[PDB]
RNA sequence: UUAUGCUAUCAGGUGGAUGGCUCGGCUCAAGAGCUUAUGAAGGACGUGCCAAGCUGCGAUAAGCCCGGGGUAGGUG
RNA sequence: CAUCUCAGUAGGAGCGGGAAAAGAAAUCAAUUGAGAUGCCGUAAGUAACGGCGAGUGAAACCGGCACAGUUCAAACCGAAUCCCUUCGGGGACAUGUGGUGUUGUAGGGCUGUUCAAACGUCUGGCGGUAAAAUCGAACUUGCCUGGAACGGCAGACCAUAGAGUGUGACAGUCACUUAGAUGUACGCCAAAAGACCGGAACAUGUCCCUGAGUACCGUGCGUUGGAUAUCGUGCGUGAAUCUGGGGGGCACCAACCUCCAAAACUAAAUACUCCUUGAGACCGAUAGCGAAAUAGUAGGGUGACCGAACGCUGAAAAGUACCCCGAGAAGGGAGGUGCAAAGUGCCUGAAACCUGAUAGUGAUGGAACGAUACGGCAUGAAAGGAUCUCUGGCAUGAAGGA
RNA sequence: GGUGGCAAUGGCUAACCUUUUAUCUGGGCAGCCGAAGCGAAAGCAACAUGUGCGCAGCCUUUUGGCGAGGCACGACGUAU
């Protein structure tokens, strides 16, 4: 605290010189309380007591990167310009894997035409692909 | 943008074109920021011994004894170890372990770098900070500059470019310092006349190095320290043709 | 030979205060006349019993004389007719500081003087 | 000439604050890093012309011999 | 508050060097890869543990610093080997000295062919590092003040040297230094160049060899994030050997991937500060180490052990001659030294406290020691006033108003 | 919180190297946060504007109109 703002005022802040003694001025040390005097403050912030679930190893789990087809459209020109992408006969041959994308969703709009090669396809990212011309390739 | 170049006889002998980073606005906050940060990196941990003023073995007489309630030793009345003690610790000293250091990104740092470069061209600025020059900002020189190898040489050149007052304003503004500094070794206090900057190491960095308050470095070593002594950008400053070919895209 | 790194005032006082008894012959540098340094290309010497010192500070500006003895650790020089007076009244040398005088006259008589003084 | 006293200032005593100075302390960095039965570190006693303490030294006792550097004084 | 935490902390016993420990996969991965160890960053307050409370708490992948691999036992040969020495000789050794050999998409020996010699050890000292140390520019110029110029006013120079200290007051040019160069015994390091043991492939197989109370397992306890899935070790039980054995976070079966334990050594990157050097938005004598060191001292305790205070004359001792008082080597007076008593624990020299003097008051008098207004007495030089202080006249005069 | 740099083609680097003595200049994409959520988990995967009221501001006959941000709906992802 700014200490210069109290020189003169004896309790610096803190109201009688019987507060700020030491742990039983704070109701115990840490989170310590749990559910006798803190149970309201303890269920506000967070801390409630409880198991709940189980959790797989994280040798098989994956988490699985995504990109929407209004995103991946937008920015097809500037793909193509950085040489990432392929504009063989019109149609956009953009490959996910070299980008490091694992799934295609389908939110936004697409309109022009995208062969799309991935491992994954929610079934209105390949809809709306499908809509506009495109084509999708179930990259393996 | 172009410039009159002068050659060490004081004659204009070309026009040459200022690349992009000497046309950039001031920003004060930036410098003072790049600089203090700086100056806070430089600084050395200090501190008091690691057990001071409690190396003891005191024990409180407790009550009914008429005196206060303070450890005392065990074979006298002497009080130790509280800091209102004689000879007791003290309460919140410096620890060596408190670290000082300032962080300042990499992109606002080059951006204050080049607002104190773009300062330098003002002339107003360079006056009101402290200077004395008659000379056309920003001050230009042929590559020679960097041959001279005497310090006569490079006086000769000074006074010839209309810079030689300020060196002598520093040389004679030297003055001793007051208070405990004298004792730890800042005797004196010093003045900042102008800036030497040259593309590559060459003797220039050897002959202009004796004179009072200039200081001769290359372009790969500017600091904010050395464009804003104290915060303050517009420092008199020489540059070469090398220089300028140098800071085509420096700090951008 | 003590280099830029020294820097501080407590090391530059220890090293004159705490010195080899060999290194304090060296401060008993003084000036040279004209002619002796153009005769000796040393720009200064050290003043040793038996030669004539030309004071140039303090209150005999100007007197010459004899140096009468010289002390290493005190680091004064005492010179013929400097003196000072007692109460009861008997004249006693001042000492002086070698860095005050010039030296006229060199008192050649150990041999090896000459290399002493350069190289 | 109102004594014993009260208040304020001045001169002096006692006392050792403040200021100025500081061969000391502390912290960080760079180096360097084992020794002793061929008797170590540490201790007791002795050793000086006048010498009690500390420092050095050991009945050859603030010390002896040789090589180099240094040059006119030395005797912590 | 008992498991938990404090914490493998404080403390103890043993061993030990300039460093130590570790270290060349019976490894980590995941479908397919990597390729000894240590230390730093991140993963991450995540997985995991837990009166599932409080709390405790990793590793691998990845990025860096620094890089280095090898030696035995056995299969084959059977004294072909080692060490001491008076150089005569003596000891070790068939219960095995020495040669070959050292590993996994197996290796080696036996049998046959080929290519020939990589890493390493020794001699060598070209050349570097290398003690005290040596050299190192340019003013001690004129007038003023001062006790004394490094200061003020004028003039003259140096700089690869304007870091700093000393000197009768502020010093690039007075001294030591600095920048930049030379010199060095004993030692250490090391390049050319010579000598020394020798290594790398291929073909053939009812052929021979490859680390035991060990690996694993039951059971108890400690420890761990280690959860039926960490490590240790008390007791008990206990294998195989290439057509083999181990691992892939509960046990078993199958497929697939990966390795070869129970013998040994090994530089560098790292940790620390008795000690040497440097630096400091550090302290400046009740501070900073307990100690500006006759300081672990004086002193205190039977003992384990606790533990202070004390810096400073002046430029130069020039440290008070001679005379009077006094019993005086006390001390005082007069008189000197010094710019100045600064007169010896002597720079400056505050307050409390004590002695004297000056102003006000005072032996009929009532108290938080003062604030405000009016008077007496004393002072009012500087730094405060001069249409200012005192006394009156005239003009305008708000609220109020006889 | 106050003040700043950069800005979905996002922001910042850590250890370390260049240090020429601790500064400093230039590298360093490992990694962290943001960019997609829901669910114990397997798993699945959304509006790059469809409607209205309307402040500031602008236009205007000074009464109305357009109306970023704001508020209220509608539609959609996932769990039950
Ligand atoms: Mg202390
Ligand atoms: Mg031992
Ligand atoms: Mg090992
Ligand atoms: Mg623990
Ligand atoms: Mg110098
Ligand atoms: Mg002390």
């Amino acid at each position: 605290m700014d200490t210069k703002k109290f020189r003169g005022s004896r309790t610096c802040g803190g109201g009688t010189h019987k507060n700020r003694r030491g742990a039983g001025n704070r109701g115990g040390r840490g989170k310590a309380g749990g559910c006798k005097h803190h149970f309201v403050r303890a269920m506000m912030r967070g801390y409630s007591y409880g198991k709940h679930g189980f959790k797989r190893p994280d040798e098989v789990s994956r988490d699985v990167s995504i990109v929407n087809v209004g995103e991946l459209d937008e920015l097809a020109s500037y793909l193509v310009e950085e040489g990432l992408a392929e504009v063989k006969d019109g149609a956009y041959h953009i490959n996910l894997e070299n980008l490091g994308i694992e799934k295609v969703l389908g939110s936004g709009r697409v309109t022009k035409n995208l062969v799309v090669t991935s491992e994954e396809f929610s079934a209105s990212a390949r809809e709306k692909i499908e809509n506009a011309g495109g084509s999708c390739i179930d990259a393996e | 943008a172009t410039a009159k170049t002068i050659d060490l006889t004081g004659k204009a002998v070309g026009e040459v074109e200022l690349p992009a980073v000497f046309d950039a606005d001031y920003r004060p906050d930036l410098i003072k920021k790049a600089v203090l940060a700086a100056q806070a990196n430089r600084l050395q941990p200090y501190g008091p011994r690691l057990y001071s003023g409690m190396e003891t073995s005191a024990r409180g007489w407790g009550s009914g004894r008429g005196v206060s309630h303070v450890p005392r030793l065990v074979n006298s009345s002497r009080a130790a170890r509280v800091p209102h003690a004689k000879g007791g610790r003290r309460a919140h000293p410096p620890k060596p372990e408190a670290d000082r250091s300032e962080k300042v990104n990499t992109k606002e740092r080059r951006y204050a770098i080049r607002s104190a470069i773009a300062a330098t061209t003002d002339p107003t600025l360079v006056s009101l900070r402290g200077h004395i020059f008659e000379a056309e900002l920003p001050i230009v020189a042929v590559n020679d500059l960097e041959s001279l190898e005497r310090t006569k040489q490079v006086i000769e050149f000074l006074e010839a470019a209309g810079l030689y007052e300020d060196v002598l304003r520093a040389k004679y503004g030297r003055h001793i310092r007051a208070g405990r500094g004298k004792l730890r070794g800042r005797k004196y206090k010093h003045k900042k006349s102008v800036l030497i900057v040259a593309g590559e190491n060459t003797p220039i960095l050897k002959a202009a190095r004796n004179l009072s308050g200039v200081d001769v470095v290359t372009v790969d070593s500017l600091n904010a320290e050395l464009l804003a002594p104290g915060t303050h950008a517009g420092r008199l400053t020489v540059w070469t043709e090398s220089a300028i070919g140098k800071l085509e895209g420096a700090f951008q | 030979m003590i280099a830029m790194v020294s820097k501080q005032p407590r090391k530059q006082r220890k090293a004159r205060y705490a010195a080899p008894l060999h290194i304090r012959q060296k401060f008993m540098g003084a000036r040279l006349s004209e002619a002796l340094t153009k005769e000796y290309g040393t720009r200064s010497a050290a003043v040793i019993t038996g030669d004539t010192v030309k004071v140039m500070r303090g209150d005999f500006k100007g007197t010459e004389g004899k140096v009468q003895s010289v002390s290493l650790m005190d680091g004064t020089i005492t010179v013929d007719g400097v003196i000072s007076t007692k109460v009861d009244g008997t004249e006693v040398p001042r000492p002086l500081n070698p860095s005050n005088v010039m030296i006229t006259k060199l008192e050649m008589k150990d041999g090896r003087r000459a290399s002493s003084i350069k190289k």
